[PDB]
RNA sequence: UAUCUGGUUGAUCCUGCCAGUAGUCAUAUGCUUGUCUCAAAGAUUAAGCCAUGCAUGUCUAAGUAUAAGCAAUUUAUACAGUGAAACUGCGAAUGGCUCAUUAAAUCAGUUAUCGUUUAUUUGAUAGUUCCUCUACAUGGUAUAACUGUGGUAAUUCUAGAGCUAAUACAUGCUUAAAAUCUCGACCCUUUGGAAGAGAUGUAUUUAUUAGAUAAAAAAUCAAUGUCUUCGGACUCUUUGAUGAUUCAUAAUAACUUUUCGAAUCGCAUGGCCUUGUGCUGGCGAUGGUUCAUUCAAAUUUCUGCCCUAUCAACUUUCGAUGGUAGGAUAGUGGCCUACCAUGGUUUCAACGGGUAACGGGGAAUAAGGGUUCGAUUCCGGAGAGGGAGCCUGAGAAACGGCUACCA
RNA sequence: GGACUUUUACUUUGAAAAAAUUAGAGUGUUCAAAGCAGGCGUAUUGCUCGAAUAUAUUAGCAUGGAAUAAUAGAAUAGGACG
RNA sequence: GCCCGUCGCUAGUACCGAUUGAAUGGCUUAGUGAGGCCUCAGGAUCUGCUUAGAGAAGGGGGCAACUCCAUCUCAGAGCGGA
RNA sequence: CUCUUAAGGUAGCCAAAUGCCUCGUCAUCUAAUUAGUGACGCGCAUGAAUGGAUUAACGAGAUUCCCACUGUCCCUAUCUA
């Protein structure tokens, strides 16, 4: 049952102490690392499946494989991801191309559809509008309350 | 004890809250905040302990949770916030305005003021320092920083805020006469002008104090704080002053109210 | 691991103690960054609440200040001369606070020469302006001046490169210098 | 037992970021940074005309003086720039309504300000860990006997 | 982890158990006040000791003290509302004098049979523990 | 609540014990046992071993919804309700249990931080980021859940192939006016002057500087600052806290595998005029750097422990006491290391040994003085079968975390 | 007028000082052990007293005292006061 | 009359004692040494910057000439990161 | 108390280089000991300068065991003059 690991060499099962990001184990918390088995990175007659990935295709056709192919599943979803995936430019709108799926209940099918991230709205246009007057408004009245103080300062001196 | 601790045994919390032995292991414990939690008052004691307008602490958050109250004008909804001295608690939907200041014994008394004056409390300086940019800034017993002071301001003179703009307002220094609270100890609760300051280097500087009855008591200095000019409060004193009298004295004024 | 505590200690009057409790983490403490003379290699480390340290282990160039001319420049130390504390250090040429290194005299040449328009020990206007009067104020010690022939200046390191990550020093002027010099000629 | 002509440890000794420019001819051949201890205190003269260093001087160097300023009597010497200071008292029994005489050893940092020997009664302050043993920090020093 | 919820007992056994002068006096009272057992007169001898020894140490004291008027008064103000204290033997001098049965007639007991009622401490035994 | 009595003689008075007497927040055991209130309770011996279940998880209006989830309608053709799972965030260092270790340790009262770290709460705090033709009407990658191909007897095991989000990960714009600085084209020779070019956020590291004072007058050398009546003159000139500092804070020259300086979310739907989906704009949420506050922590000053000499010298092994420098730490420090001295404790009991020893608040015993006790409702400490090591995090040398040896 | 013991012990009075426990004030848990409650009234939109006080015998800190008991000082004068 | 010691029987207690006696714990000389941590390396797999040649864009502004920024596609030649 | 024949084995010591029975009995050491040691003693037939008991040091003396050691052995092989 135990899974090869990348690059250990040897053709033998061994206990690592493994760790986030790594494969062969999922932390049960962060920061737990743990001694688990694994299996070398080299073939040996001690497998039960080996997992093979095509690179070049060969003369026939492979009749589970070469002959079917099979969907993606999720469409993209950030604006820009969108935009990339159609090859629009920046001033193309997005709204009008999200990929929609028809979903049917029993009379009344009906289709949906992400909701596009990082798409500029009048909303977030109007966020970066309040920071902007907030800094300067706040840099001013400061400075308002700075000279303000230095010349309650002096009148603790030239009377 | 690996980290800091989030539990308070009922036993271990301070006394002047007055909670009951039985009835629970627990105790509030005030969260971080304005006041040190021993010298503190939660929400959740003032708001059913002190005042019985909740009898569950489920209750007491149903208050807070409809914003019911104001402590110091900003709208606190934690159960346990840990309010204290010179804060004022608006309660509008009944238009209540107190200001917790100090009994006659060491406690927290209900003291209602009105819709005015709870624009504004008092703060005890505690640091007068330079702050970065050349800015000056004092700081106040509330934990309260105000930045570009009157350079006259030095450290333990008290100082008039305002409550919805920050910003001193006038205050008092401290010398000979001033009108002084006593904030904790054996004479917590107690009031009177000075006399005397008997400074110690290295540490520890007493107060001595007289009350409006001639009787001399003495502090230290941490324990002052200021509130005005003498026989001349910069704001309202509960009940009685906090004059104090003996047991005896006390005996006296009860069989005497009572009755009739 | 390491652990800075009292504990293990003896009590003056000589008695052992008995172990009170275990190791805590904080009186713990980390291995030397023996910082060496090479490519810029630095590793930090996670401190006491958040917080980074700098093991600077292998360093060229420093940030180095001529005082008394009041200025600063930055060169590439050379090696590792003397060292107060142990001459193993200096063997292996191991960069610490209080350690004495060789550094490029260029960039304090480049200042000089520039500054008050001099040599040392062999047009325009205001550039002319600017020399003159800064002369009269530009002569420096000849336990200093001498040094520049060689192309590499004494200085002493007041940083502390397996802390901050920086091999900062200042060029030795003063009686220091003259006081690291009689030991140079002693032993080295 | 004696102190060094400064420059005897292969550290040369200086007080931390007191500059002196040798494009400026002086009268001192070397600055002295020294202050005012505290308390009342008076700085000696030994404190400010001296070339010695130690870092651990209570003017002139890079402790202070804070917590509490004890005195005994001085009972050796024999270590270098420390002393060792015995403090006399008397212990009550409640049960005897009597005392017992009791006595502690405190080592203390002792200046090269003050030239100190055994007999002398001597004015320590607390001080921050100098060195494990030592506390504390002679600060005044009443005579002997003579 | 809660509080103590605190107690204290009541009497106080005789420290010689087998006194026939004792015995026999105990046993007079017993009978006039119609008690249960000794530790009905254990109770009230108990009682009685501490309140002797309140004012006992009350007494020691320079007169006119703070302390030993408010805490004399205020015991003297207590043993003449329930009826052992005569009305005008309010000193403490008088408190040292008193004895078992100046608390012992006051019971209930000996009130329901005192003043008609009962027309017996025995019949005013069960009067009161039957409602 | 200041008491005694029985037993040595043939008899007497003493010494002197034993025995009686009385209580025990004192445990067990025996016999007996109706009512009310209160309620301790596997400490003692074995910190001995543990079957099974449970004891730590968590969502707002407000980080991420394309569930081939459900309700359903929304005005909803981007999304919009409710929401499994999963990612992100926070918690899991509190509590609860026990008393094994520990005898100058812990603990207590009393100090210290001019010797440090501190999530959080609370109050403050940011116009400077590019550059001699730049995305800001908003940058770029990846992954989970899911899909499908699977392995193993077995577990909170997971492989390889395919998708797609962010307040996750990684990038990166921005803002007024003045002023002070250095480099200095050039012009005109005198008291000589400059055109515009660059530099100036904060944080990091190093050096240098200011941070004045108890009371007063000149002389010059050095580099240059106002002026006027062009001879020479110069006044009213500024600086905070502490018992005390190289303090707060500012300045100069630079340094940096460059810290931060909002590419985030919910409600609201307003106001201007050249009418463009133009400009302005409300109430919050969550972030954020630095300081303050708070909840803390870590060391620390003084004094205080039971039996013991059939323990009299101890300590420097292989740091014991101190000095100098360094390293290390959050920081002080023989904490560690080099070098240097020979110091440090003791008959006022060191050192060693024993304890059926966690410290204290307190408990039992009532003339007074004392005697004995304190595993155990609160505080502090310590430990999680024994040791050591360590990841994560503000905090753990954590055990309902991991790693190893031992049992 | 502020600081002020040659250096102490002692003694007075205060200060900082957890709660519970103990001592002890009030209160009719029906009594009591307890608890910290509660009490009055037009009881149909109310009023009101409370939750004291004492104890800490060591040490530290602040303070009034100078009896008792310790201690220093001018003898080759290397003395005091200005 | 009282009374002393050997000797004799029974039971109990401690002591001495071959056994280079035994057990548990603490601290240890010598030799051996797990692990994680720090470090010199290593480099399964990943990947940022730069450069010439090629194909396809749009103009910084022209009657033909001239010249930037961003994006992405395959021989390479450099220096860097995880 | 008695007889032989003058006395009648004391202090000590032992299956001892002296004990027949005998490979004594108990204990110890070993898996197992006709061995060793510690004990016991009616000792065929120990015993007091015919010297008795003790004894540190010494011994190419006799005897037991442990550690180390090793071709003594299991079990033999190989090399040189």
């Amino acid at each position: 049952g135990f899974p090869m690991k990348q690059g250990v060499l040897l053709p033998t099962r061994i206990k690592l102490l493994l760790t986030k990001n790594v494969s062969c184990y999922r932390p049960r918390r962060d920061g737990e690392r743990k001694r688990k088995s694994v299996r070398g990175a080299i073939v040996g007659p001690d497998l039960a499946v080996l997992a093979l990935v095509i690179v070049k295709k060969g003369e026939q056709e492979l009749e589970g494989l070469t002959d079917t192919t099979v969907p993606k599943r999720l469409g993209p979803k950030r604006a820009n991801n969108i935009r990339k995936f159609f090859g629009l430019s920046k001033e193309d709108d997005v709204r009008d191309f999200v990929i929609r799926r028809e979903v049917t209940k029993g009379e009344k099918t009906y289709t949906k559809a992400p909701k596009i991230q990082r798409l500029v709205t009048p909303q977030r246009l109007q966020r970066k509008r309040h920071q902007r007057a907030l800094k300067v408004r706040n840099a001013q009245a400061q400075r308002e309350a700075a000279a303000e103080y230095a010349q309650l300062l002096a009148k603790r001196l030239s009377e | 004890a690996r980290g800091p601790k989030k539990h308070l045994k009922r036993l271990a919390a301070p006394h002047h809250w007055l909670l009951d032995k039985l009835s629970g292991c627990y105790a509030p414990r005030p969260s971080a905040g304005p006041h040190k939690l021993r010298e503190s008052l939660p929400l959740i004691v003032f708001l059913r302990n002190r005042l019985k307008y909740a009898l569950n602490g489920r209750e007491v958050k149903a208050i807070l949770m409809q914003r019911h109250v104001k402590v110091d004008g900003k709208v606190r909804t934690d159960t346990t916030y840990p309010a204290g001295f010179m804060d004022v608690i608006t309660l509008d939907a009944t238009n209540e305005n107190f200001r917790l200041v100090y009994d006659v014994k060491g406690r927290f008394a209900v003291h209602r003021i009105t819709d005015e004056e709870a624009s504004y409390k008092l703060g005890k300086v505690k640091k007068v320092q330079l702050g970065k940019k050349g800015v000056p800034y004092v700081v106040t017993h509330d934990g309260r920083t105000i930045r570009y002071p009157d350079p006259n301001i030095k450290v333990n003179d008290t100082v008039k805020i305002d409550l919805a703009s920050g910003k001193i307002t006038d205050f008092i220094k401290f010398d000979a006469g001033k009108l002084v609270y006593v904030t904790g100890g054996r004479n917590l609760g107690r009031i009177g002008t000075i006399v005397h300051k008997e400074r110690h280097d290295g540490g520890f500087d007493l107060v001595h104090i007289k009350d409006s009855l001639d009787n001399t008591f003495v502090t230290r200095l941490n324990n002052v704080f200021v509130i005005g000019e003498q026989g001349k409060p910069y704001i309202s004193l509960p009940k009685g002053k906090g004059i104090k009298l003996s047991i005896a004295e006390e005996r006296d004024r009860r069989r005497a109210q009572q009755g009739l | 691991g390491i652990s800075r505590d009292s504990r293990h200690k003896r009590s003056a009057t000589g008695a052992k103690r008995a172990q009170f409790r275990k190791k805590r983490k904080f009186e713990l403490g980390r291995q030397p960054a023996n910082t060496k003379i090479g490519a810029k290699r630095i590793h930090s480390v996670r401190t006491r609440g958040g917080n980074k340290k700098y093991r600077a282990l292998r360093i060229e160039t420093g940030n180095f200040s001529w005082a008394s001319e009041g200025i600063s420049k930055k060169t590439r130390i050379a090696g590792v001369v003397y060292h107060p504390s142990n001459n193993e250090l200096v063997r292996t040429n191991t960069l610490t606070k209080a350690a004495i290194v060789q550094i490029d005299a260029t960039p304090f040449r480049q200042w000089f020469e520039a500054h008050y328009g001099q040599t040392l020990g062999k047009k325009s206007k205001n550039a002319e302006r600017k020399w003159a009067a800064r002369a009269a104020s530009a002569k420096i010690e000849s336990s200093v001046e001498s040094q520049f022939s060689a192309g590499r200046l004494y200085a002493c390191i007041s940083s502390r490169p397996g802390q901050s990550g920086r091999c900062d020093g200042y060029i030795l002027e003063g009686e220091e210098l003259a006081f690291y010099l009689r030991r140079l000629t002693a032993k080295k | 037992s004696t102190e060094l002509t400064v420059q005897s440890e292969r550290a040369f000794q200086k007080q931390p970021h007191i500059f002196n420019n040798p494009k400026v001819k002086t009268s001192k051949r070397t600055k002295r940074w020294y202050k005012n201890a505290g308390l009342g205190f008076k700085t000696p003269k030994t404190a400010i005309e001296g070339s010695y260093i130690d870092k651990k001087c209570p003017f002139t160097g890079l402790v202070s003086i804070r917590g509490k300023i004890l005195t005994g009597t001085v009972v050796s010497t024999k270590m270098h720039r420390t002393i060792v200071i015995r403090r006399a008292y008397l212990h009550y029994i409640p049960k005897y309504n009597r005392y017992e005489k009791r006595h502690k050893n405190v080592p203390v940092h002792v200046s090269p300000a003050f030239r100190v020997q055994v007999g002398d009664i001597v004015t320590v302050g607390q001080c921050r860990p100098i060195s494990k043993t030592v506390r504390f920090n002679v600060v005044k020093v009443s005579a002997a006997a003579g | 982890p809660r509080a103590p919820r605190t107690y204290s007992k009541t009497y106080s056994t005789p420290k010689r158990p087998y006194e026939s002068s004792r015995l026999d006096a105990e046993l007079k009272l017993a009978g006039e006040f119609g008690l249960k057992n000794k530790k009905e007169i254990y109770r009230i001898s108990f009682q009685l000791s501490k309140i002797r020894r309140a004012a006992r140490d009350l007494l020691t004291r320079d007169e006119k003290d703070p302390k030993r008027l408010f805490e004399g008064n205020a015991l003297i103000r207590r043993l003449v509302r329930v009826g052992v204290l005569s009305e005008d033997k309010k000193k403490l001098d008088y408190v040292l004098a008193l004895k078992v049965e100046d608390f012992l007639e006051r019971r209930l007991q000996t009130q329901v049979y005192k003043l008609g009622l009962a027309k017996s401490v025995h019949h005013a035994r069960v009067l009161i523990t039957q409602r």
